[PDB]
RNA sequence: GUGAAAUACCACCCUGGCGCGGCUGGGGGCCUAACCCUCGGAUGGGGGGACAGCGCUUGGCGGGCAGUUUGACUGGGGCGGUCGCCUCCUAAAAGGUAACGGAGGCGCCCAAAGGUCCCCUCAGGCGGGACGGAAAUCCGCCGGAGAGCGCAAGGGUAGAAGGGGGCCUGACUGCGAGGCCUGCAAGCCGAGCAGGGGCGAAAGCCGGGCCUAGUGAACCGGUGGUCCCGUGUGGAAGGGCCA
RNA sequence: GACCCGGUGAAAUUGAACUGGCCGUGAAGAUGCGGCCUACCCGUGGCAGGACGAAAAGACCCCGUGGAGCUUUACUGCAGC
RNA sequence: GGUGGAGCCUGGGAGUGAGGGCGCGAGCGAUAACGUCCGCGUCCGAGCGCGGGAACAACCGAGACCGCCAGCUAAGGCCCC
RNA sequence: AGCUGGGGCUAGGAGUGAAAAGCUAACCGAGCCCGGAGAUAGCUGGUUCUCCCCGAAAUGACUUUAGGGUCAGCCUCAGGC
RNA sequence: CGUAGGGAAACCGAGUCCGAACAGGGCGCAGCGGCCGCAAAGUCCGCGGCCGUGGACCCGAAACCGGG
RNA sequence: GUGGUUCGUGGAGCCAUGGGGGAAUCUGGGCGGACCACCGCCUAAGGCUAAGUACUCCGGGUGACCGAUAGCGCACCAGUA
RNA sequence: CGGGGGGAACCUGGGGAACUGAAACAUCUCAGUACCCAGAGGAGAGGAAAGAGAAAUCGACUCCCUGAGUAGCGGCGAGCG
């Protein structure tokens, strides 16, 4: 049977137009009061995932 | 932090929007904080008041 | 006259309290006919009696049975101890480097113990002085740092990062070239541009703290804000983004 | 019974065999490697010292995020009251 | 300088994630262990193919494409085997 | 409280049990058959023709992880520089 | 499937998102000879290695469950 | 109080119903994803209904299906001894 | 007049697990599948909108393709769809 798109990924990540994996930045969900403004500020942005891990997270998205 | 070294927020007293997050020591500063910070909403510094987190 | 409000009189409402009627909720007592047991006779007699039994439902007790969990490292397993973070060594003069190798600490803290401007320099030794001391504070000479820096240790440090004080909130918002580190993810440093401010005559410094620990990824949900989506349409329910 | 003769005739086991001893060596207990000693070829009745002999994929021990039985103030459910 | 089964980059397929002896530097151990735990290297692993070491995976020598009744050498050896 | 023939009844988380977890068709801590079924097995084993070139690892980090795995490391092939 | 991407989204669009910004940054944006031919993004069928789902390289449990 | 639907209480409608309460007849009522309104779709609580669809004990045609350890468990007196 | 029982699978209704997957496991999955029962037939079920759902449109039901592993569901885990 055809492959099933892994939703755990399509809800977290997004494949660009060139073949890269871009997921939001980890750290600023909670426990943020004493964090920097630089640390809260920078973590509110996407980051290109490491090539090996992204390659895996695209085989889970066979139809996007 | 602890139960005495609490947490708190700052509220641009002009537009009442909470903007920053810090802490104090309610035994060494039991009076509500009043600090003058910058509000991205009003786009000008403003006296901010300790509200509860 | 009089007070805020004023009187004969006629309604509509309250205060509370009293009797009839309503309609219900509890408790007591008695029926009977549902329902249950019983009676050579049964459309009936007799006892129980609207309780019990049973159905939907609430909450509890519940190894009686049912499905599972009961961590790893370990000079065999178990008992003991340990499990992440910081400092020094082992580490063989870059970085990194193991062992249940040797030594100690963190799970906080500061509204100043932050920022800036100005000023000041310690322990320690010798002599000197009421109370007054091996060390309370004053005077003198010597004293490159052995004091101090909130806390373990290290490196660092007076030509300040140490001590005093003045005005202050940069313990900013919006980003951020380039890099250390690096399996991922993280963690770390950061010039500079604009917004708006603070200290300074000015050059300039300021995106918390001399530094290295003082922490916890996603999932789920709470609070404020935004006003992006709103399941025929306008709203709302519920969400997403910001913190 | 065993042992000899006639009649019938199994078994587990079995890498292949042309299968000695001592001092050493080797995955640390050698018929099979090294050196030396010994030893003519094939058998029968016997004895059990070795082929770490046979048998049973160690009951012990640990390992596996294996299982199953029993247990309770382990967790969560069900009957039942 | 270096043209090497060298290096950089993108991409496909793996296996490995149980190492061991030796040498030097340490810790642990008793300035024990064919002990153990790290560091540089080496070898066996995968070279249990060859020579030496009596015999022996890792000490010395030396990297086996194949064939010769040809020659030179390394370690080690030259009285006899 | 005996032994015994014959006809009967009680069964699988259930029956019986003067109690051993004994018995229930020669192995009972949950019988046997058939089915779900080719359950699961991170464990052991087994994997079949030839020649040719290269040729490893047994490390680090995380891992209810330690005899298993994800990424990196070391090997390989095609293309490019 | 491809020809457009960026953004949680409305929505803009060779740009777009965070933003007050004409700032900065993220993810993005542009064939060869002499019209022709040649090459190509892409796509389609074959073949091959590998991966996902199923017993998925073969044999093997002790056990669980259902009906007899 | 549940079941079905992609919907595991989720903002939870729709379809179905075990328990309680309990209407109306077109000016009625169910629906369009809690709810209210506007706008629209439909007309439950009686029933019937061909073909296109599924299987293969049976008969036939045909195979880059097997060829007596293969192919159905049986090519033969096999669900037999 | 009719029913009762049989039929290899196929069909609908009443009931309905577990191993397994989630690298443990309880919600979850395996799956309303396997299995039991009643029924029917050459087919059975379903079926003529109190429907779908945004076209201001479609027009009973059944089946195949496609829509689509899209929308959504999910200890938002495995996976379901
Ligand atoms: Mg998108
Ligand atoms: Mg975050
Ligand atoms: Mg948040
Ligand atoms: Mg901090
Ligand atoms: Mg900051
Ligand atoms: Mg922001
Ligand atoms: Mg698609
Ligand atoms: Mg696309
Ligand atoms: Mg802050
Ligand atoms: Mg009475
Ligand atoms: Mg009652
Ligand atoms: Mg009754
Ligand atoms: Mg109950
Ligand atoms: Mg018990
Ligand atoms: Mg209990
Ligand atoms: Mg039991
Ligand atoms: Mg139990
Ligand atoms: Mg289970
Ligand atoms: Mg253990
Ligand atoms: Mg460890
Ligand atoms: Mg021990
Ligand atoms: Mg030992
Ligand atoms: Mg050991
Ligand atoms: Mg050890
Ligand atoms: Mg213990
Ligand atoms: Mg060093
Ligand atoms: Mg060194
Ligand atoms: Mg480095
Ligand atoms: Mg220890
Ligand atoms: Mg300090
Ligand atoms: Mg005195
Ligand atoms: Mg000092
Ligand atoms: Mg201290
Ligand atoms: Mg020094
Ligand atoms: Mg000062
Ligand atoms: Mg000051
Ligand atoms: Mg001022
Ligand atoms: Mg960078
Ligand atoms: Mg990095
Ligand atoms: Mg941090
Ligand atoms: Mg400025
Ligand atoms: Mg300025
Ligand atoms: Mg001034
Ligand atoms: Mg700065
Ligand atoms: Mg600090
Ligand atoms: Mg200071
Ligand atoms: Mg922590
Ligand atoms: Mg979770
Ligand atoms: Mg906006
Ligand atoms: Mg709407
Ligand atoms: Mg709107
Ligand atoms: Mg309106
Ligand atoms: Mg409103
Ligand atoms: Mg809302
Ligand atoms: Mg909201
Ligand atoms: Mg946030
Ligand atoms: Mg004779
Ligand atoms: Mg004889
Ligand atoms: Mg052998
Ligand atoms: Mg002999
Ligand atoms: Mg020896
Ligand atoms: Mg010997
Ligand atoms: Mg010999
Ligand atoms: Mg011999
Ligand atoms: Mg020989
Ligand atoms: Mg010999
Ligand atoms: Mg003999
Ligand atoms: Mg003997
Ligand atoms: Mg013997
Ligand atoms: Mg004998
Ligand atoms: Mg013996
Ligand atoms: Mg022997
Ligand atoms: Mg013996
Ligand atoms: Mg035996
Ligand atoms: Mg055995
Ligand atoms: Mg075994
Ligand atoms: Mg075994
Ligand atoms: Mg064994
Ligand atoms: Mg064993
Ligand atoms: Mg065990
Ligand atoms: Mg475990
Ligand atoms: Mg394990
Ligand atoms: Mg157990
Ligand atoms: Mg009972
Ligand atoms: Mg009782
Ligand atoms: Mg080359
Ligand atoms: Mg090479
Ligand atoms: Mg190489
Ligand atoms: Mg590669
Ligand atoms: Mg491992
Ligand atoms: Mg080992
Ligand atoms: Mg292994
Ligand atoms: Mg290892
Ligand atoms: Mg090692
Ligand atoms: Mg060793
Ligand atoms: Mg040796
Ligand atoms: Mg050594
Ligand atoms: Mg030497
Ligand atoms: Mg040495
Ligand atoms: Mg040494
Ligand atoms: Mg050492
Ligand atoms: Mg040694
Ligand atoms: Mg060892
Ligand atoms: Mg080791
Ligand atoms: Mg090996
Ligand atoms: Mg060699
Ligand atoms: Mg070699
Ligand atoms: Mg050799
Ligand atoms: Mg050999
Ligand atoms: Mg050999
Ligand atoms: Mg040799
Ligand atoms: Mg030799
Ligand atoms: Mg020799
Ligand atoms: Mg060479
Ligand atoms: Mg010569
Ligand atoms: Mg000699
Ligand atoms: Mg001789
Ligand atoms: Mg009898
Ligand atoms: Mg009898
Ligand atoms: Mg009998
Ligand atoms: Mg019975
Ligand atoms: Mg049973
Ligand atoms: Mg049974
Ligand atoms: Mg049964
Ligand atoms: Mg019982
Ligand atoms: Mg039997
Ligand atoms: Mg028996
Ligand atoms: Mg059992
Ligand atoms: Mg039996
Ligand atoms: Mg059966
Ligand atoms: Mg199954
Ligand atoms: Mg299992
Ligand atoms: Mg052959
Ligand atoms: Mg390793
Ligand atoms: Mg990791
Ligand atoms: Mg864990
Ligand atoms: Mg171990
Ligand atoms: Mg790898
Ligand atoms: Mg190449
Ligand atoms: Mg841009
Ligand atoms: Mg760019
Ligand atoms: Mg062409
Ligand atoms: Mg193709
Ligand atoms: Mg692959
Ligand atoms: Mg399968
Ligand atoms: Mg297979
Ligand atoms: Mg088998
Ligand atoms: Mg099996
Ligand atoms: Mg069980
Ligand atoms: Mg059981
Ligand atoms: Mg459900
Ligand atoms: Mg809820
Ligand atoms: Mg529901
Ligand atoms: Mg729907
Ligand atoms: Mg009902
Ligand atoms: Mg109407
Ligand atoms: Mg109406
Ligand atoms: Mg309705
Ligand atoms: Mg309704
Ligand atoms: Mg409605
Ligand atoms: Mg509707
Ligand atoms: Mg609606
Ligand atoms: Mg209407
Ligand atoms: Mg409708
Ligand atoms: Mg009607
Ligand atoms: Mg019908
Ligand atoms: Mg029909
Ligand atoms: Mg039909
Ligand atoms: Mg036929
Ligand atoms: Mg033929
Ligand atoms: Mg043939
Ligand atoms: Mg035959
Ligand atoms: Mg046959
Ligand atoms: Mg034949
Ligand atoms: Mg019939
Ligand atoms: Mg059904
Ligand atoms: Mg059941
Ligand atoms: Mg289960
Ligand atoms: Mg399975
Ligand atoms: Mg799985
Ligand atoms: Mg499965
Ligand atoms: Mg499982
Ligand atoms: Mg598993
Ligand atoms: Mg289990
Ligand atoms: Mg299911
Ligand atoms: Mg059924
Ligand atoms: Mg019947
Ligand atoms: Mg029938
Ligand atoms: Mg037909
Ligand atoms: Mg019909
Ligand atoms: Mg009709
Ligand atoms: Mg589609
Ligand atoms: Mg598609
Ligand atoms: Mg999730
Ligand atoms: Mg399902
Ligand atoms: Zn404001």
């Amino acid at each position: 049977p055809k492959m099933k798109t892994h939703k755990g990924a399509k809800k977290r990540v997004k494949i660009t137009a060139s073949g890269k994996v871009v997921a939001m930045k980890t750290g600023k969900r909670h426990l943020n009061w004493q964090k920097s403004g630089k640390e809260i500020r920078q973590k509110g942005r996407k980051f290109v995932l490491a090539k090996p891990e992204a390659e895996r997270i695209k085989l889970l998205l066979p139809y996007e | 932090a602890s139960e005495v070294r609490i947490k708190l927020l700052l509220e641009c007293t002009e537009c009442k929007r909470r903007n920053y997050a810090t802490e104090k020591n309610k035994r060494n500063t039991p009076n509500k904080l009043e600090l003058r910070k910058y509000c991205p909403w009003c786009r000008k510094h403003t006296v901010h008041r300790e509200v509860k987190i």
